[PDB]
Order: C-alpha cells, then sequence, then structure tokens
RNA sequence: AACCCCUAUACCUUCUGCAUAAUGAAUUAACUAGAAAUAACUUUGCAAGGAGAGCCAAAGCUAAGACCCCCGAAACCAGACG
C-alpha cells in the first residue's frame, strides 16, 4: 500500500457561516476576526481599522480608566495629604 | 540553546569551562548537558537516601567506577556504594557527592 | 570505548527486534493485585464488619466525635488575603552571571523581562500573582559583568554590584496585564490587539519607584547622581563614570513609562505574518494612547 | 454440558491489510511536522473524548458539558443519576480516607 | 473530603484548615494555639507567655492537613517581605 | 470485554479424578466431592 | 443517540419552518430580541465594578433580575412591570 | 559513475564518529553499491534502548484507543423499581428488585463504561528517542538501505517484488520518500499493489511501522530530514509556547 | 483380598471458644461481588531546569506502573391511579 496524505492544517482563515445555528458564537466575534488578522496578515481580509476601538468604545476606555486608574499626581497628591494625617 | 560565547580566561566568573578539545583519551566518555554543564546530580529517596547521580556515560562504564571508587575511597574511608546501569549509561552512588564528582571530572576533560 | 560499541555489535548477532520480542523494563510494571485466592480473597484486604470492611467510616479529619484538631485550633490570619499579595521571582546574581557567561542574556543590549524570560533565566507566572523579578544579592562577591538591567524590585547591595563594574539598575513597574505581554510577546501578537499602555503603580508602591535610593524608573534623574555616589561610599568602591565609556547610549535605553516594548508604541498592531506595524493616525485615538 | 462438541470455524487473520500495515503511521506528526498538528488531532470519536482522559465520574461529567443539550431524555436522565451515584461513592465510601 | 467534585471532577480545599493553620514550604504546618485568647485574667504569665507560640504540628497532624489541602496550598511563593519567608527552607537538618 | 470461563469441565475433572472410588453422590457431584478429596488428601 | 441540534435551539429553528418562516422580518425581529426589563422589585447596583469593603479589592459585579410570576389577570390590566414574588 | 558520497550536515560530537551505509538504487537489479553515506552517530548509533521502544510501541498502540464497550447497571435495565415481594414471610431471599446484579437479566455490577479513552502523551523527547532507536537497531541488524531516489524502471510490482528477493530485503519492507506529493509516479504504483511493501512520507515514520515491516528503505533526502528533526530535540531549550507558535529560529 | 484391622469430631460463617443440638447450603449447569485521589514508591526521559502556553522547581520535573466490593429494610417525598 501507499500511505494516505499526512494530515495537514487547513490552510488560511476559516470564516464561518454567521447563520448556521451551530456556529460558535466566539466564532462569529469582532476578536475572532482580530485573531484571524493575527495569524494571517492581509491575507485574512479583515480591514484592519477595525483592530483599534470605536469612538463610542475609546470613550468607554477612556471612561473606566479615569474612574479606576488615577493620575501620577493624584495618587502623590493622595500619598501626601495620607503622610501628614499620620504625622 | 546557543552554544557558550568564547571567553579569553577560563573558568568564567559564573565558574563554567568549556569541555576541553581535544577530548580526553580516556576509554568512557561524560558528555555535556544541552546547557553545557556536567551532568551530576544528587537524588533523594526516602527523605534519607542521598545519592548521587551520574548521567550521559559512553564507552566503558565499569572503567568509570573504578576511577570513582578511587577517587572516593580516600575522602569516605571505604569503597563508595555504586549502581551501574550499564542500559542508561548511569552510574549511581550512595551519599552526596555533587561538588566533588564535578571538580573531578571537569579536570579530566569533560 | 567499550560498552557503547559493545551493544551495537552485540545486537548484529541477535534476532531482529520486532513487536514480538519486546517488553517493559523490569520494575516498571508493577503487578495487579485482585481479590482472588486465598492470599487476597475471603474479606480480601477490607477486615471484619465495623464501618470499615463496610466502607462506610467518616470522612477525613473526623475523630469519632472529639472536637477535632482541625477545628478546635483558633482562626488566624496566616493565610488572610494570601491571593492580594504580590510575589516576585528572584533573580541572583549568581544567576544574572551564569546566564551571561553561558551566552543565554546579551549584556550588549538592555536586559528587561523579554530577555531574561527569553534566555529561560526565570520562569514568571502572572496568574499566579508575580509582579515580575526581584533582583536579590545572592552572588554580588563575585558577579563582574556590566549591565543595564531593568528589574521591578532590587536590593541595594545588589544595586551596588551592578554599579561598581559599571553597569545601571532601573526599577520599573509591570501591572498583570503588560506583565503578561511583556514575558510572552509572540502569544500577545497572536491576538491582534493594539499593543496597551503600561500602567502606572498603586499608590502603595509610587513611593518605592519614584524614589532614586530604588533607582526607580518614575524617580527624579537629577537625584540619581548622589544616590549612586552614596552606595559607593557606603561599600567602599569607586563610583565609574559610565558617560565615558563607549556603551554609554545603550547604558542609558530606558522605556517610556507608558511603554512596555523598547521601540514600540502603545496602539501599535503587530503584523507577524506580513512582518508590517500598523499605526493609528486618528487623533481621538492617537491621544488616547500617548496619555 | 457447558463444553463445545465441535472446533469453532477457524479464525484467519490477514496481518497486512490496509489498516494494520499502515497501524502508527504519521504519530510523528508534531515532532516530524514542526508541530503544525499534535499526535491527539488524529485521534477520531467522541467529541467529548479525544485527547483526554479521566476516570468514570470525570467521563460522565465530561459528557454531560459538553453534548448533553443534546442528548435524548432518557439517556440525559441516566447520566445525571449516574453523575449522582459516582459522586456519593467516590466521595463517601471506600477504604481509604 | 471532596475528592472528585461535580463540576470539575477535582479535588477540594478544606477552608477550615486554610483559616487555622500555615504551611511552610518544607512541608512543617504552625498554628496558634488553643485558648490563648480566653480568660487571660486567670493564667499566670509563663502560662500566658506559652499560648502566644506559633507552634509545630506533629507528622500525623502534618500528613493530615497535606490530604486536606491541594496542590496550590504547597506551592513555593515569593511574597514580598514575608514574615515567614527564612522559615521554608531547612539548615543543616540530618534523616 | 466479557470474559468467561470456558475450560471449568477440565477444573472440575481434576477433583473429580480422585473421587471416583469414592461411595454416593460425593464421587461425581463437585460440591460434594471437592469437601472430601481435600480430607482424603 | 444524539440529537443534531441542541434541544433549546429547538424553537429557533422551528421559526425558520413552514408558516413561521414566511412571518415578516420585522415581526420575526421582535419575537427574537429578548430586552433586559427594567429592574423593577429589585435595587440594581449602577456599576460594573465595586471596591469589596471585606477585602477591599475591586470586583466585578452583576444584577441578577427576581423572577416574576405575572398572573393570567395581569394580561387584561396595565401593572405597570409589576408581579408576584 | 561517480559516487553518491554523502555528508552529514549538522556538527558530530568529537568524541563520536559518522557511521555509514551503502547508498543503493532501484533502477536496476544489481544497482548497489551506489554511493556510500555518513549517518550522524547520535540519530543511527545510539544506545540500543529496548526498553524505549517498548515504550514508544505501547504509547503508539494505546493512546488513540477509544473502547466503546458499555454495559447497564442495575440503574439503567428496564423497568425493575418495585420490590419483588415483603421482606419478612414468604422464606424467600430478601430483594429489593429484579434488576440486582444477582438476577438473571440485572444490571452488571461492575462492567465496561464506555466510552473510555486511554489518551496519554510520552514526552516528546522520549518520543523522538524511540525513533532514533528504531533507527539505530535497523542499521545495526542490518535491516537498514540507504537508496538515492526510490525511481523504478518500471510501476510493475512484480520486480519491486523480484528486486527485493534477489538484495535479501525481508518478507515486509516499509518505503519512506521525503514527501507524500513528490514521490516517483513508478513506486507508487508499485507498492500501491502489494501488501508487505509499504510506501509512505517521511513525516509518517513511527516506531511500530518500523518494527512492523522488517526492512527499512530511505532514501538519502529522508535521512537528512531525519537527523534534522531529531537531533533539534537533543539541543533544544524549553518552550516557552506550543512550538506551532513563531520562534526566532523554527522552523528551520 | 471389595469389606473386616488401625487412624480419623463434614464444610462455610460466626465467635473467648462450634462435631456442635449455632448460620447457610437437595444437587447440576450458568450467572453472580474492590470502581479512585493525596502523598509516597519503582522504572524511563530531560536536568537547574522540566513540561507540546497555563503548572511546578533550593534536583527538580515529565511519563508510566501500582490502590479503595455485593445483596438486604422499615421509611421519606413528588406526581398519577383507585
Ligand atoms: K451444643
Ligand atoms: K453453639
Ligand atoms: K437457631
Ligand atoms: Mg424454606
Ligand atoms: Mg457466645
Ligand atoms: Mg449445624
Ligand atoms: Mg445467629
Ligand atoms: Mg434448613
Ligand atoms: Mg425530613
Amino acid at each position: 500500500y501507499r500511505a494516505r496524505p499526512p494530515p495537514r492544517r487547513r490552510p488560511g482563515p476559516r470564516w464561518p457561516d454567521p447563520e448556521d445555528l451551530l456556529t460558535p458564537r466566539w466564532q462569529l466575534g469582532p476578536r475572532y476576526a482580530a485573531k484571524q488578522f493575527a495569524r494571517y496578515g492581509a491575507a485574512s481580509g479583515v480591514v484592519p481599522g477595525s483592530l483599534w476601538p470605536s469612538p463610542e468604545q475609546l470613550r468607554e476606555l477612556e471612561a473606566e480608566e479615569r474612574e479606576w486608574y488615577p493620575s501620577l499626581a493624584t495618587m502623590q497628591e493622595s500619598l501626601r495629604v495620607k503622610q501628614l494625617a499620620e504625622e | 540553546i546557543p552554544d557558550p560565547p568564547k571567553h579569553e580566561h577560563y573558568p568564567t566568573p559564573s565558574g563554567w569551562q568549556p569541555p576541553r578539545d581535544p577530548p580526553p583519551n580516556l576509554p568512557y566518555f561524560v558528555r555535556r548537558s544541552r546547557m553545557h554543564n556536567i551532568p551530576v546530580y544528587k537524588d533523594i529517596t526516602h527523605g534519607n537516601r542521598q545519592m548521587t547521580v551520574i548521567r550521559k556515560v559512553e564507552g566503558d562504564i565499569w572503567a568509570l567506577q573504578k576511577d570513582v571508587e578511587d577517587f572516593l575511597s580516600p575522602l569516605l574511608g571505604k569503597t563508595p556504594v555504586t549502581q551501574v546501569n550499564e542500559v542508561t549509561g548511569t552510574l549511581r552512588i550512595k551519599g552526596y557527592f555533587d561538588q566533588e564528582l564535578k571538580a573531578w571530572l571537569l579536570e579530566k576533560g569533560f | 570505548q567499550g560498552g557503547g560499541a559493545r551493544a551495537l555489535d552485540l545486537l548484529r548477532g541477535l534476532p531482529r527486534v520486532s513487536l514480538a520480542n519486546l517488553k517493559p523494563n523490569p520494575g516498571s510494571k508493577k503487578p495487579e493485585r485482585r481479590p482472588r485466592g486465598r492470599r487476597r480473597g475471603r474479606k480480601c484486604g477490607r477486615g471484619h464488619k465495623g464501618e470499615r470492611q463496610r466502607g462506610t467510616r467518616p470522612r477525613l479529619g473526623f475523630e469519632g466525635g472529639q472536637t477535632p484538631f482541625y477545628i478546635r485550633i483558633p482562626k488566624y490570619g496566616f493565610n488572610e488575603g494570601h491571593s492580594f499579595r504580590r510575589q516576585y521571582k528572584p533573580l541572583s546574581l549568581n544567576r544574572l552571571q551564569y546566564l551571561i557567561d553561558l551566552g543565554r542574556v546579551d549584556p550588549s543590549q538592555p536586559i528587561d523581562l523579554t530577555q531574561l524570560v527569553n534566555g529561560r533565566g526565570v520562569t514568571i507566572q502572572p496568574l499566579k500573582r508575580d509582579y515580575g523579578v526581584q533582583l536579590v544579592e545572592e552572588g554580588a562577591d563575585t558577579f563582574t559583568a556590566k549591565v543595564n538591567i531593568e528589574v521591578q524590585l532590587a536590593s541595594e547591595l545588589a544595586i551596588a554590584a551592578i554599579e561598581k563594574n559599571g553597569g545601571v539598575v532601573t526599577t520599573a513597574f509591570y501591572d498583570p496585564r503588560s506583565l503578561d505581554i511583556v514575558c510572552k510577546p509572540v502569544p500577545f501578537f497572536l491576538r491582534g490587539q493594539p499593543i496597551p499602555k503600561r500602567m502606572l503603580p498603586p499608590e502603595e508602591l509610587v513611593p518605592y519607584y519614584t524614589d532614586a535610593k530604588n533607582r526607580g524608573y518614575l524617580a527624579d534623574p537629577a537625584k540619581f547622581p548622589e544616590a549612586r555616589l552614596e552606595l559607593a561610599r557606603k561599600y567602599g568602591y569607586i563610583l565609574p563614570d559610565i558617560t565615558k565609556d563607549e556603551l554609554f547610549k545603550m547604558l542609558c535605553t530606558r522605556k517610556d513609562p507608558r511603554q512596555i516594548f523598547f521601540g514600540l508604541a502603545p496602539g501599535w498592531v503587530v503584523n507577524m505574518a506580513d512582518k508590517k506595524i500598523l499605526k493609528p493616525t486618528d487623533e481621538n485615538l492617537l491621544k488616547y494612547y500617548t496619555s | 454440558i457447558g463444553i463445545r462438541l465441535t472446533l469453532p470455524p477457524p479464525k484467519v487473520v490477514d496481518r497486512w491489510n490496509e489498516k494494520r500495515a499502515m497501524f502508527g503511521v504519521y504519530d510523528n506528526i508534531g515532532i516530524l511536522g514542526n508541530f503544525e498538528k499534535h499526535p491527539k488531532e488524529l485521534i477520531r470519536g467522541p467529541i467529548w473524548l479525544r485527547g483526554w482522559k479521566g476516570n468514570e465520574l470525570q467521563r460522565c461529567i465530561r459528557k454531560r458539558k459538553m453534548v448533553g443539550s443534546r442528548m435524548f431524555a432518557d439517556d440525559l436522565h441516566n447520566l445525571n443519576k449516574r453523575i449522582r451515584y459516582l459522586y456519593k461513592h467516590f466521595n463517601r465510601h471506600g477504604k481509604f480516607r | 473530603l471532596t475528592y472528585f467534585s461535580a463540576r470539575k471532577g477535582k479535588r477540594k480545599t478544606v477552608k477550615a484548615v486554610i483559616d487555622r493553620f500555615l504551611r511552610l514550604h518544607c512541608g512543617l504546618w504552625v498554628r496558634r494555639k488553643a485558648g490563648y485568647k480566653k480568660k487571660l485574667w486567670k493564667k499566670t504569665p509563663a502560662r500566658k507567655k506559652r499560648l502566644r507560640e506559633f507552634v509545630f504540628c506533629n507528622k500525623t497532624q502534618s500528613k493530615l492537613l497535606d490530604k486536606m489541602t491541594t496542590s496550590f496550598w504547597k506551592r513555593r511563593n515569593w511574597y514580598v517581605d514575608d514574615p515567614y519567608q527564612k522559615y521554608h527552607d531547612r539548615t543543616n537538618l540530618k534523616v | 470485554l466479557r470474559n468467561r470461563v470456558t475450560d471449568r469441565y477440565f477444573r472440575i475433572q481434576e477433583v473429580l479424578k480422585h473421587a471416583r472410588h469414592f461411595r454416593g453422590r460425593k464421587n461425581r457431584c463437585y460440591r460434594l466431592a471437592v469437601r472430601t478429596v481435600i480430607r482424603a488428601f | 443517540p444524539l440529537h443534531k441540534y441542541p434541544v433549546w435551539l429547538w424553537k429557533r429553528l422551528q421559526l425558520r419552518e413552514g408558516i413561521c418562516s414566511r412571518l415578516p422580518g420585522h415581526y420575526l425581529r421582535s419575537l427574537e430580541e429578548e430586552r433586559t426589563p427594567t429592574p423593577v422589585h429589585y435595587r440594581p447596583h449602577g456599576a460594573k465594578f465595586k471596591i469589596n469593603p471585606k477585602n477591599g479589592q475591586r470586583e466585578r459585579v452583576e444584577d441578577v433580575p427576581i423572577p416574576i410570576y405575572f398572573p393570567p389577570e395581569s394580561q387584561r390590566g396595565l401593572w405597570g412591570g409589576e408581579g408576584w414574588i | 559513475p561517480e559516487p553518491v558520497l554523502r555528508k552529514v550536515e549538522l556538527p558530530v560530537p568529537t568524541h563520536r564518529r559518522p557511521v555509514q551505509a551503502w547508498v543503493e538504487s532501484l533502477r536496476g537489479f544489481e544497482q548497489e553499491r551506489v554511493g556510500l553515506a555518513d549517518l550522524h552517530p547520535d540519530v543511527f548509533a545510539t544506545a540500543p534502548r529496548l526498553d524505549i521502544l517498548h515504550q514508544v510501541a505501547m504509547w503508539q498502540k494505546n493512546f488513540k484507543r477509544i473502547s466503546y464497550a458499555k454495559t447497564k447497571t442495575r440503574a439503567e435495565v428496564r423497568g425493575g423499581g418495585r420490590k419483588p415481594w415483603p421482606q419478612k414471610g414468604t422464606g424467600r431471599a430478601r430483594h429489593g428488585s429484579i434488576r440486582s446484579p444477582l438476577w438473571r437479566g440485572g444490571g452488571v455490577a461492575h462492567g465496561p463504561r464506555g466510552p473510555t479513552s486511554y489518551y496519554y502523551m510520552l514526552p516528546m523527547k522520549v518520543r523522538a528517542l524511540g525513533l532514533k532507536v528504531a533507527l539505530t537497531v535497523k542499521l545495526a541488524q542490518d535491516d537498514l538501505h540507504i537508496m538515492d531516489s526510490l525511481e523504478l524502471p518500471t510501476g510493475d510490482p512484480q520486480y519491486l517484488t523480484e528486486l527485493a528477493h534477489y538484495r535479501r530485503w525481508g518478507d515486509s519492507v516499509l518505503l519512506v520518500d521525503l514527501t507524500h506529493e513528490e514521490m516517483p509516479q513508478s513506486i507508487v504504483e508499485a507498492t500501491s499493489r502489494l501488501k508487505t511493501f509499504n510506501l509512505i512520507p517521511a513525516v509518517g515514520l513511527n516506531v511500530h511501522s518500523m518494527l512492523k515491516h522488517q526492512t527499512l528503505v530511505l532514501t538519502l533526502p529522508t535521512v537528512a530530514f531525519l537527523e534534522d528533526k531529531l537531533l533539534w530535540q537533543d539541543s533544544r531549550y524549553r518552550p516557552l509556547y506550543p512550538f506551532s507558535l513563531p520562534y526566532s529560529d523554527f522552523p528551520r
């Protein structure tokens, strides 16, 4: 006999049907397309502009940053005030 | 793993020496590990069985055993207890002798 | 010269190795014990009645009703908040020197987490709450290499050993996300995400990293000359002039505080497939990543 | 009684049919193929058992997790009872604690 | 104990043990003494001082506390300024 | 894999071979013969 | 044996077949859309992250609605989204 | 005809010397001794580790085994819910259900509970060492033959059969070309009609096939491929992430 | 020399202890009962690293081998049927 062709990794991006009800919902997000771009680059077919946050997303990133990640001066100011009370 | 750079003076600050070239003229050979160190390891079982293993031995391992018997007899005051594993090219000694054996194999050209 | 060749030539005169004359190594296949026959059947090792023979003895730690040992000891916060304590993989000056002597870390270029991980010098586990490497002093007497090294914590004596040899050391903070990326860049690039910004320290760590005595990466550069002079007086060496060295440009290389990688800015997408880098030019995005 | 009175039909084995002759081919597909595929990707069988092993409680838990939404009602009910049964057995009974 | 969880098929840690005992990486377990905060007015200073010690467990208890905790609780940690850091490794211990 | 004993006949005869000269049902019925053959040995 | 499709998808598969398939798209969109109801009988967090007072760490928080029972009589009136608890 | 002289590409340990094999051809019946090939001693002259062959052979035989045997327990046999007769009074043995494992038609107490997997993974380095050992053993027992190519004068199987008989190649021969796509059509036609002469690409080599066939035939390109792949495992760092992701020097 | 002679208190379970006049068993056939972690040990691999991301490492670490039964209540609850 001769051996069957070696099992090979099917090349190129795998884009699933966004209509088939049995497609995993994780294979249909923008994050999945971002991984396809990273693996195959321009051959993916992903518009690179979709890789950065959109204006509404950018507003949400900056809001969560302001609330939870204070500036250097604010943290230094907080340490100064806290240090005086202890002293 | 990168091959070690050439150094003007040996041993290096860390203490590393390369194997001697040409290889020593002995019946056995001790190859260095993939990281270029001498393959002497201490081993422990039962919480109390201190053992030193010499690995990666080529050639006649029964000659290496005799040499290790003669090197370590004065230090112990008696013949060391050893296992010779011809299949795996491994010598096993009862007791911790990793530092002495390393310095001694390094002075042989291995 | 001996046993090695003596085995291959001893194989020439033996039957062919086939699937019919193989066997496991002696001592590798302990036999199974089955409850059959006189020795192992009958009561089968389970004893006679009680709970044990019937398989119904109480849980572990139960003592028959006496208030158990593990319950009558008082609660004490030995392990309280263990999961929010920061851990630092120690890097010894013995281990650093050894990595350089074996060629696994390159002292001719800046050394940060990526170079130590890639040289397999340290193993960082951000998921186990590692916050980076602490440079520990062990091996300071015999350390001779001059390096530009960036760690997260460093001992004064470790700093003295670096700076006595003409090297530079800075302590820099990495948040757990930035730390995970700096430790394994390739997996992050395979996510197709813009390079994030390195976050600032939390308050409790701001004093450490704005202090020149720790060579903190947010510390005032004008205060470094004095602090480097103090350790030289303390430990009795003459501080070298590193501005005179030919590698001085290399010794000065420091990442921007918001920067994870040398030469790459926040907001860039690395295209490893085409070996390209995509930079956004939108003002709102560009302002976000430089802030 | 209980022992057959004639020899059973003789069993002929083709030691060189295509399945036997090629058995094991590509088991080194990773180390010989630049690790593009793992040998576990050659395993064919239930979706919940490919490249994975466990005791019977783990298998039942794993099958319930992965295909349980697709199981027939009688089979899913038996699996629920089997998990509960093995849960009590492995956690509460036995010689060793 | 839970030898096999219903969700993960894994053994579970008894959290009672985590709240009372400290595991050193060498395999020793450290506890407080029972009753060190009870009725101090009737206990002598020598007794009070004994009650304030951090003490080691015996082999049987160590083996028991090892079985009631999973592997996570036996890993080497590198906490910064750990008060117990020097107690994690043994020195000059024969057999 | 269902494994069943297939040569039980021969296991039985090994006892019955020594019981053939006994009297009664303990010269043919294994349950009875096995006890009297052990006692005989 | 296994079903090809998870059982919980069976009702959705039905909407792709028969008369339901031929229903207007805008109506079929309304069915699928399962918007969160306004909180009525529970007080929402108001934030996605909160500081855990016990250990002082920022943890994520989620709003889990309270199951509401609407008696058939409520379908003739206007209860403002209130029901039985 | 200039000899085909193959030298080893990868550096050989100074203390060791290469081993050698005749280079042969399948273009004629007597076309042995077409050249002389150096072989890397660490791949073709490693310690004969039959215990490692058994490890790897058993991992191949079992790691992909899924058992589909299954029995019903007393919980799963039809019916059997009610207590057959009262606990006391009848003079019968006491029974809780007619599908206990004591009853005919009852459940199975400790039967197979498939589907059952047998998956496990020998460390990669052990799996690579088993390949070297099998190669070392084939050479050492004169069951290895290096060819320059696998081209035949014809695609007729009888020729390949007669050629093996003439050269004393045994009953089973394992042909290894470098690539599936670039196999000569002649050897493809001959081996497809045969049962004991099996043609595989280099990536399909394995301990179970090398042990099953008596004779192992390798083209010279295959040898270089094998030396490269197997000696890589001896000099590699511990991984930082799967070797399928980009590395500095890998692949090639 | 079949028997006569001599020696010889079925078996299982259960017990301090059973020829026990304590349990179970007419007999034959078939069926009918030890399932797995923690650690350790043994045997390989690689080794200040190991592991085919994660996890461990102050000779470790990977892999493997080897380990924890059967039948039995009176009940309790839910939904049907009378
Ligand atoms: K009696
Ligand atoms: K009695
Ligand atoms: K009685
Ligand atoms: Mg009766
Ligand atoms: Mg009594
Ligand atoms: Mg009786
Ligand atoms: Mg009784
Ligand atoms: Mg009776
Ligand atoms: Mg109740």
